[PDB]
């Protein structure tokens, strides 16, 4: 457990479950609030 | 040909005259450095200007610099 | 041997970029620049080899060579100052019965040939001289 | 006539010119002062 | 059997003494062409080379040339070879000049300055006159039919 | 190709040539006096500007004048 | 005891995720830790070279051979992902029932920010991505039918992929064969050509034509796929066999028997295309595959393994020496036994010559129902094959110079085949090095000509059928040759092999599948250029096998490695002199090479071959026939090809296509971008990034790693990646958009 | 004394006859297979072994091969056309990369690299400045 920890808390890793995370709430975002080029 | 000059930061490792395609380099005696020994460049007339030299010396900057010069046949590494 | 046969060159070396003649010559002194193949029955550089009935491949004839016997001669004279450094050194640290440079030379080198002498320090060769 | 001009210099400029232009520089290039 | 060997036997060489290299045919070959044979003065030793080539270069330009179809398309591609000969020549004319310098002393030897000269005439001689020749043949084909 | 390919690779190759050349029968007799090599790391870099650039002006030069021309011209 | 006999140990690896969590443990260098983003990218490009990694043989076959299984396991997931998607997101239901309008799609997109609109009315109900694999097709041939057996073949695979992976755990960690398993290469072949092809080929013609004969001869009749019987159901009633197949009622007597020839109903020789899908007829691929496999099977048996008869290879490729060759193939075997580079080399080419070669027999001979008729389809097959094709063949090469650099030893060659070829390299490079002038000189001098001559106003002038011609007299026979062959040089076929050498005009639905493809001045013309680009690729990457370990300018190359970055400034200029250089050099020129090949299939046939034929006798190509009179200027290419052929991706925008358009600027980028890679040096990146680097310190922080710039080699290596993208990509794109209207 | 060799295209040329030539000799107390700069393989002899190269890295080259080989007397010469030949390695009998008392400095500037002087200094002098 604690080697896995550490191999999942490596760069290459993270970076991509952060991105995923972050690219997924903007997709969401997106889709209950869509098509906005201004704060209205 | 080219031109080899070895500065006073030399440590004597002798790896550059270990390094030297074409033997331009020799080890001579010297009391500056621990070691007792600097390198020295008695044979120019046959530095191909590889470099390898510079490459393996120790020093922060390097102790022994090449600069390229005049280029004969021996220079130009012309077999033909 | 002419030790300067190879600095003796048409090369002149120019004021800034250049390392010089060094320390056996930059250039050889004969030109490179000669001429093609010949007729059969010519020849065309200098003291060429002639290609006898195969002309075109006269070039692929070897006439430059290095006798054995001649290349003993050449690392003696080449290193001649060196085994003179040598043997001086070992005379000044007060040799046994020492006699003369040259004696002790043959001497010295009569044992442990030519070369090994070259490569052996003064206290080495004392060692050996004890004798 | 002039008009008969571009016929006797195109020849000469184009081919002419540039060969003995070409030739000198070789010669000069090629010879050991 | 090995029929590729060290070139003069000597095993250091940059060639070898393959069947193409050195083969009957080949010394023959190479032994009787008119640059390498023996005997030939420099004059004939051009003449024979530029006769040579001077045939075959006609061929080229006539059939091939901007005004092949035209009438006087064969005396166009005679003019076209000359003026190829022309290049060539002046080509020689240089070469020896470079390569021999200017005063010559061992005489007959191709490769001096004076045989070089006399060897490019003998090109240029040969050369027009070959190309002539193929033009008065050319003029006329035969059929070889009875 | 001057600007991607490098000076080692064509030096290589021109030493062949150079074999070839004084090993072929009859073209043995003609021979160079200036040793054939290949072009510097700089000089590449020179010349292989110089062909972008010149490349690049002319076909623009012809587009910018033809365009131009055949539409309102 | 044995020869062959199977050596394996016992849990050899510990199963641990320590090593996970230590990056670069397989290397004594990157394990040390980081101090420099070099190492970072070191230690993905030091780690699958197991050579470095390990100085036993032994551990590099282990590790090759569970990597192998991993592959597999990648394999099987993707082809398990493929029939799901055509079972759940496609519309072959609706294709199986008229196949000729409803438009193959296997991909839906999300509607999430207007993406939607790349979801096509392809038909069928059904909206989606317009897909060009061919799964359509080669599922009818095999007799689907249904979309729940898509789904089973779809779970099959995902267990297939499971074992194999667990095979490669098992086989590192639990069960390691030895050395002296791997070495044994006569059992390998005797195994590999009787029991995966020959046993393959003869599964797979039981189930065609068990299987997919009859139901494929239904569908095409008429009956519709729900009425046609269950797969299982023609297995036990022979009587539904005989009916179809009229000679199943004799059963497998006549097998038993020497009487074979009753079963000419199933095993035909016919030749030529199906008329009603225009493709191979199943009965003959049956017949290709049984014969095919009785061949391998009898070919399985011809090396020694533990029972005295067969042959030694060994004693094979050394009894053949000859006069001019010295001691001839001794030392290949223990070359090809103890070196994976060198098995990889030979094995590596091949695949990719054979990629090649499928992919002009796929087009000439279409082997899948309904799949000549679609262009799109077609074309994307071609150009994907010739592309796999050329990157393996290159990739050959490569690992042909890392065995000289590293496996060749000089006292295992004296006077083989290997020595002597080292020995005149010069002779092989230089007469390469003017057979590739001559062939360049020559062949684009032609297309030159033309230009100047059409645009000087003097059509007469220029190579081309109407006037200066250049037939390709040598092909133009061979095809005649072909074309007569049926009933001549091959009495009992009853067609053309491909009616691309001659024959009728195979139509299906109104379009053109198939038509005889004749050869002019502009085929010559094009077919020499082909010459030249694949000659010039194969003396850079030749160049550097047989200068791999020393050259006049650096007699010690070897020493430095395969992969050097130069040896200095000196000798005037080293750069690039490495044999990776050499590969990297190569690559460019294949690409050029396949382009152009391309270009020609994706030119020719919508010229003088696809297209629409009339009830009666009338054929419009796609583009008119413009190949013959266009294709012999560059400037026709860039107007009659490029420019013309492009119309579709650059107005692609508003339309379900529009992907296709976006991708065709961003390739455009990347390649650009690369070019910044490939021209650009080191130096000054590196010191660009000391002044970057300065602000950070300014405001107090900065990385450990310290920052710094790509090495010479990644350098490279990072713009021919970037630059093969941009340039297949665009092509891609462009082939993909004009195919879509062109169908 | 030439090893045994059958050959190869990558030998010497005209300028090993015309500018100049150069030689290493060795000596060996086995008959074994070493690979040549040159391209291909030999099989050098029991004793006295002499071969010819175009290049001073060439012979150099193979000499750090034959230190493989734990040979370490061999010699280098470079052969004039006229015949004149000059001992080149190891010149003093002694290895450069050993000290030897008696061999002179030569190229030696008595300051770190960053005491040489400024460019604009030596302007219109024909000196550089590394040779200043
Ligand atoms: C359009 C761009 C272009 C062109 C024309 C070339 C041209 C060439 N490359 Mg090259 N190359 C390029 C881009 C290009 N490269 C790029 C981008 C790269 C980077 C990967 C390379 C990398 C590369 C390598 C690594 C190699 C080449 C090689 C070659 C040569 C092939 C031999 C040949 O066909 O000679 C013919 C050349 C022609 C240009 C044909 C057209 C010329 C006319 C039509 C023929 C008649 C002209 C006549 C001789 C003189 C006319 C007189 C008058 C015009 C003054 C040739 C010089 C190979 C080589 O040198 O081996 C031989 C080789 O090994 N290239
Ligand atoms: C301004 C320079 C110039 C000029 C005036 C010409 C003129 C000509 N070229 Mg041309 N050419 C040039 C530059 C030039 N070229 C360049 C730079 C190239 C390289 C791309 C070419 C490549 C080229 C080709 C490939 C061909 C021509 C051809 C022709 C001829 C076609 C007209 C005709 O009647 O042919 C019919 C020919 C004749 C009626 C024969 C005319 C008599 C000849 C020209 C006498 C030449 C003798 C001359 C003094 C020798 C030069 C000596 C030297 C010291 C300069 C015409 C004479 C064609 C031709 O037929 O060549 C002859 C041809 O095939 N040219
Ligand atoms: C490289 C390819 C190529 C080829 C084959 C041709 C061919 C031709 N051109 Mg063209 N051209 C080309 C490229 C080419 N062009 C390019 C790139 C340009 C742009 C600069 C032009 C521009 C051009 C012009 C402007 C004109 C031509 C013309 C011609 C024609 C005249 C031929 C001539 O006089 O040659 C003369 C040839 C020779 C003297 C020698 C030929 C080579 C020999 C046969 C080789 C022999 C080798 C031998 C077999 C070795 C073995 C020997 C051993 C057995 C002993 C001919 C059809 C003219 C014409 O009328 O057009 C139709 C013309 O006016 N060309
Ligand atoms: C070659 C394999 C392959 C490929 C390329 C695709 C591609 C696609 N499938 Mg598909 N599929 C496959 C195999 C494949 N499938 C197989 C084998 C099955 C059977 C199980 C399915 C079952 C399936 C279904 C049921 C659906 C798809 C859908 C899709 C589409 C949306 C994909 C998706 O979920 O995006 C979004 C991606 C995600 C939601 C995943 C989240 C991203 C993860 C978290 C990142 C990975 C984390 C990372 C690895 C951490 C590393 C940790 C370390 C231990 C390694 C896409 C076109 C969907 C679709 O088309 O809907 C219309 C859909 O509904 N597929
Ligand atoms: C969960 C099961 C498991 C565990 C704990 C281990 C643990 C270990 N294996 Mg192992 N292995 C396994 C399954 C497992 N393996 C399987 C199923 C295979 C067959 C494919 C192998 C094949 C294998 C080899 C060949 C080697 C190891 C090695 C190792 C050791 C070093 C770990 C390492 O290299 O990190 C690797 C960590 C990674 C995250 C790499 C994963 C890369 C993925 C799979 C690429 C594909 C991803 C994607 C699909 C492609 C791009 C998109 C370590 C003890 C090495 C060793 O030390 O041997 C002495 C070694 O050489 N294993
Ligand atoms: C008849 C026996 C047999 C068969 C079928 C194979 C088949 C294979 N071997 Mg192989 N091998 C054999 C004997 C056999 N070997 C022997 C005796 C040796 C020792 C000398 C080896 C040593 C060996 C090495 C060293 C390697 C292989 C590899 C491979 C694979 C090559 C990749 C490929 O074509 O993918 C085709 C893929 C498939 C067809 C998928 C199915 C694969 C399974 C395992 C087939 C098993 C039979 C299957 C269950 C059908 C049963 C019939 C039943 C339904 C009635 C392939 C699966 C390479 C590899 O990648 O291995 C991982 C490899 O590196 N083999
Ligand atoms: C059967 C196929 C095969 C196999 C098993 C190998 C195996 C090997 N090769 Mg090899 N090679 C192959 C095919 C193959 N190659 C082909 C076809 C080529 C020609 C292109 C090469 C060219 C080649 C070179 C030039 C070199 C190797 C090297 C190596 C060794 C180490 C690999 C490495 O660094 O891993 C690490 C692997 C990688 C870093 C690859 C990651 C993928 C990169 C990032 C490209 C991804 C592109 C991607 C598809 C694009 C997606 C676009 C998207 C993002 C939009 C290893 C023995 C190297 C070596 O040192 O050998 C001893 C070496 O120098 N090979
Ligand atoms: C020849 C002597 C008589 C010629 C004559 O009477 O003209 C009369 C004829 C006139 O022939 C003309 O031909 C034209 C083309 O067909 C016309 O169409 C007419 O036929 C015609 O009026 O001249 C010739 O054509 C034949 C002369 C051929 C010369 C042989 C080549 C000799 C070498 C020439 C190169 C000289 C350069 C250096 C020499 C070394
Ligand atoms: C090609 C004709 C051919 O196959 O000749 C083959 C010729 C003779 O081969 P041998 O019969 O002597 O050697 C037999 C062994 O190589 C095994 O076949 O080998 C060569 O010397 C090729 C020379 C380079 C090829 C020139 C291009
Ligand atoms: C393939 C081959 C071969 C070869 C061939 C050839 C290559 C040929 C060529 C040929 C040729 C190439 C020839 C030529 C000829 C020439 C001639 C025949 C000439 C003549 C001339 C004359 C006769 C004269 C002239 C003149 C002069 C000199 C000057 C003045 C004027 C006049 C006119 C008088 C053979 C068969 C062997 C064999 C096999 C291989
Ligand atoms: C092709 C190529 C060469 C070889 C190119 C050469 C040798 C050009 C040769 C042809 C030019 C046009 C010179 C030919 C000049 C004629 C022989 C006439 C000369 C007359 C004199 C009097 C000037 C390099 O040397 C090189 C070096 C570094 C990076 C890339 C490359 C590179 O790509
Ligand atoms: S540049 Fe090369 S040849 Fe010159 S001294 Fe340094 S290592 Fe020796």
């Amino acid at each position: 457990m604690n080697d896995f920890q550490k191999y999942l808390s490596t760069a290459p890793v993270l970076l991509t479950l952060w991105m995923t995370f972050t690219a997924g709430f903007i997709i969401e975002v997106n889709r209950f609030f869509p098509d906005m080029l201004g704060l209205y | 040909s080219h031109t080899v000059k070895i500065y006073d930061t030399c440590i004597g490792c002798t790896q550059c005259v270990r390094a030297c395609p074409t033997d331009v380099l020799e080890m001579v005696p010297w009391d500056g450095c621990k070691s007792g020994q600097i390198a020295s460049s008695p044979r120019v007339e046959d530095c191909v200007g590889c470099k390898r030299c510079e490459t393996a010396c120790p020093t922060d900057f390097l102790s022994v610099r090449v600069y390229l010069g005049a280029e004969t046949t021996r220079s130009l590494g012309l077999a033909y | 041997v002419d030790l300067d046969y190879g600095m003796k060159n048409s090369y002149v070396p120019a004021t800034g970029g250049d390392g010089g003649q060094g320390q056996f010559g930059a250039q050889s002194p004969n030109d490179w620049r000669v001429a093609g193949t010949s007729p059969v029955g010519e020849t065309s550089y200098a003291g060429a080899a002639d290609g006898g009935e195969e002309p075109w491949f006269a070039e692929a004839i070897s006439t430059v060579s290095l006798d054995l016997q001649k290349a003993d001669e050449t690392l003696k004279a080449f290193t001649k100052d060196a085994a003179a450094f040598k043997i001086e050194e070992f005379a000044a640290e007060k040799p046994y019965g020492f006699t003369s440079s040259d004696a002790a030379m043959e001497e010295l080198v009569g044992k442990l040939g030519y070369s090994k002498f070259l490569e052996m320090s003064t206290k080495q060769l004392m060692k050996t001289w004890g004798t | 006539a002039a008009s008969f001009l571009p016929s006797i210099l195109v020849p000469l400029v184009g081919l002419i010119f540039p060969a003995f232009s070409m030739a000198l520089f070789f010669l000069y290039v090629q010879t050991d002062d | 059997a090995n029929f590729i060997k060290p070139y003069n036997d000597d095993p250091f060489v940059g060639h070898l003494a393959t069947p193409i290299t050195s083969s009957s045919l080949t010394r023959a070959l190479l032994k009787n062409l008119p640059a390498y044979r023996f005997g030939l003065t420099p004059l004939l030793r051009g003449l024979e080379i530029g006769l040579a080539h001077g045939y075959f270069l006609i061929g080229p330009f006539a059939q091939l040339g901007p005004l092949r179809n035209s009438d006087i398309g064969l005396l166009a591609g005679f003019l076209s070879t000359i003026g190829l000969i022309l290049i060539l020549t002046l080509g020689l004319t240089i070469y020896g000049a470079a390569a021999f310098g200017q005063e010559k002393s061992n005489g007959s030897e191709l490769q001096t300055k004076k045989s070089w000269d006399q060897f490019k005439g003998g090109f240029f001689v040969g050369a027009c006159g070959s190309a002539g020749f193929a033009f008065i043949c050319l003029s006329s084909i035969p059929t070889f039919a009875l | 190709m001057f600007l991607i390919s490098w000076r080692g690779y064509w030096q290589e190759l021109i030493e062949t040539l150079v074999w070839a050349h004084e090993r072929t029968p009859l073209a043995n007799l003609i021979r160079w006096r200036d040793k054939p090599v290949a072009l510097s790391i700089v000089q590449a870099r020179l010349v292989g500007l110089v062909h972008f650039s010149v490349g690049y002006i002319l076909t623009y030069a012809a587009f910018v004048i033809a365009s131009t021309s055949g539409k309102f011209a | 005891s044995k020869n062959v006999q199977v050596f394996v140990e016992k849990d050899a690896v510990e199963t641990s995720f320590a090593k996970w969590a230590q990056p670069g443990h397989f290397s004594r260098t990157l394990a040390k830790g980081p101090k420099t983003t070099t190492w970072i990218w070191n230690l993905h490009a030091d780690a699958h070279d197991f050579d470095s990694q390990t100085s036993s043989l032994e551990e590099v076959s282990r590790k090759i051979f569970s990597a192998h299984f991993g592959q597999l396991a990648i394999i099987f997931l993707w082809i398990s992902g493929m029939h799901f998607h055509g079972a759940y997101f496609s519309n072959y239901s609706a294709w199986l029932t008229d196949p000729i309008s409803i438009k193959q799609s296997s991909q839906v997109v999300w509607p999430i920010v207007g993406q939607e609109i790349l979801n096509a009315d392809v038909g069928g109900n059904f909206q989606g991505i317009q897909t060009t694999s061919g799964w359509f097709q080669m599922w009818r041939a095999e007799g689907i039918t249904s979309e729940v057996e898509l789904y089973w073949t779809a779970i099959g695979g995902l267990a297939m992929s499971a074992i194999m992976l667990f095979a490669g755990w098992f086989h590192y960690h639990k069960a390691a064969p030895k050395l002296e398993w791997f070495q044994n290469a006569e059992s390998m072949m005797n195994h590999h050509l009787a029991g995966l092809l020959g046993l393959g080929c003869l599964s797979w013609s039981g189930h065609q034509i068990h299987i997919a004969l009859p139901i494929n001869k239904l569908l095409d009749a008429g009956v519709s796929p729900q009425e046609i019987p269950l797969p299982h159901e023609f297995l036990i009633n022979r009587d539904l066999m005989a009916q179809l197949y009229p000679s199943f009622s004799k059963g497998l007597a006549p097998f038993f028997g020497g009487n074979w020839g009753e079963y000419s109903d199933f095993l035909t020789f016919k030749g030529g295309l199906n008329p009603v899908t225009g493709g191979l007829w199943l009965s003959d691929i049956a017949h290709h595959h049984l014969a095919l496999s009785v061949l391998f099977i009898i070919a399985g048996h011809m090396y020694r393994t533990n029972w005295g008869i067969g042959h030694n290879m060994k004693e094979i490729l050394e009894a053949h020496k000859g006069p001019f060759t010295g001691e001839g193939h001794k030392g290949l075997y223990e070359i090809l036994t103890t070196s994976w580079h060198a098995q990889l080399a030979i094995n590596l080419a091949m695949m990719g010559s054979l990629s090649i070669i499928v992919a002009h027999h796929m087009y000439a001979m279409p082997p899948y129902p309904y799949l000549a008729t679609d262009y799109a389809t077609q074309l994307s097959l071609f150009t994907h094959h010739m592309w796999i094709g050329g990157f393996c063949v290159v990739g050959g090469a490569a690992h042909g110079a890392i065995f000289m650099v590293r496996d060749y030893t000089p006292a295992n060659n004296y006077n083989n085949l290997l020595d002597r070829v080292l020995r005149h390299r010069d002779a092989i490079i230089s007469h390469l090095n003017w057979v590739c002038i001559f062939l360049g000189c020559h062949a684009f001098g032609f297309y030159i000509h033309n230009d100047t001559m059409r645009a000087l106003g003097r059509p007469q002038d220029m190579f081309s059928d109407k006037a200066i011609q250049l037939q390709p007299i040598f092909a133009q026979w061979i095809q005649n040759i072909h074309l007569l062959a049926p009933g001549t040089t091959a009495p009992n076929a009853l067609a053309t092999t491909s009616y691309a050498f001659g024959g009728d005009v195979i139509e299906v639905g109104g379009k053109i599948a198939m038509m005889p493809i004749k050869l002019g001045t502009a085929d010559f013309m094009v077919h020499h250029i082909h010459a030249f680009t694949i000659h010039v690729t194969v003396l850079i990457l030749l160049k550097g096998v047989l200068y791999a370990r020393s050259s006049k300018l650096i007699p010690d190359k070897a020493n430095l490695g395969f992969r050097f970055p130069c040896d200095g400034p000196g000798r005037g200029g080293t750069c690039q002199s490495s044999s990776w250089d050499h590969v990297f050099l190569g690559l460019f020129w294949m690409y050029n090479s396949i382009s152009v090949v391309i270009f020609h299939f994706s030119w020719k046939m919508q010229s003088d071959v696809w297209g629409t034929i009339t009830p009666d006798g009338a054929i419009s190509h796609i583009t008119g026939g413009n190949f013959a009179q266009s294709s012999i200027t560059i400037n026709g290419w860039l107007r009659d090809f490029l420019w013309s052929q492009a119309s579709q991706v650059i107005q692609s925008y508003g339309s379900a296509s529009s992907a296709y358009g976006l991708i065709f600027l961003g390739a455009h980028f990347i390649w650009a971008f690369s070019l910044m890679f490939l021209f650009s040096g080191r130096g000054y990146w590196q010191e660009l990034i000391e002044s970057i680097v300065w602000a950070h310190n300014k405001l107090n922080f900065a990385p450990t790693i310290q920052p710094r710039a790509l090495s010479i080699t990644q350098g490279r290596a990072v713009g021919l990646a970037h630059y093969l993208l941009g340039g297949i990509g665009t092509t891609w794109a462009f082939f993909l958009a004009r195919a879509i209207s062109i169908t | 004394p030439f090893p045994t060799f059958g050959g190869s295209t990558g030998g010497w040329l005209r300028a090993a006859e015309v500018e100049e030539k150069y030689a290493i000799t060795w000596t060996s107390t086995k008959e074994q297979i070493f690979e040549m700069p040159t391209g291909g393989a030999a099989i050098m002899r029991n004793g006295e072994n002499l071969l010819y190269l175009a290049r001073k890295e060439q012979c150099l080259a193979l000499s750090t091969q034959l230190r493989t080989f734990k040979i370490n007397d061999y010699k280098i010469y470079r052969i004039f056309p006229s015949g004149e030949v000059q001992y080149l390695h190891p010149k003093d009998g002694v290895f450069p990369e050993k000290v030897n008392p008696g061999r002179t400095s030569v190229n030696s500037r008595g300051f770190s690299i960053g005491k040489n002087p400024n460019p604009a200094s030596i302007k219109f002098s024909g000196i550089t400045t590394y040779e200043s």
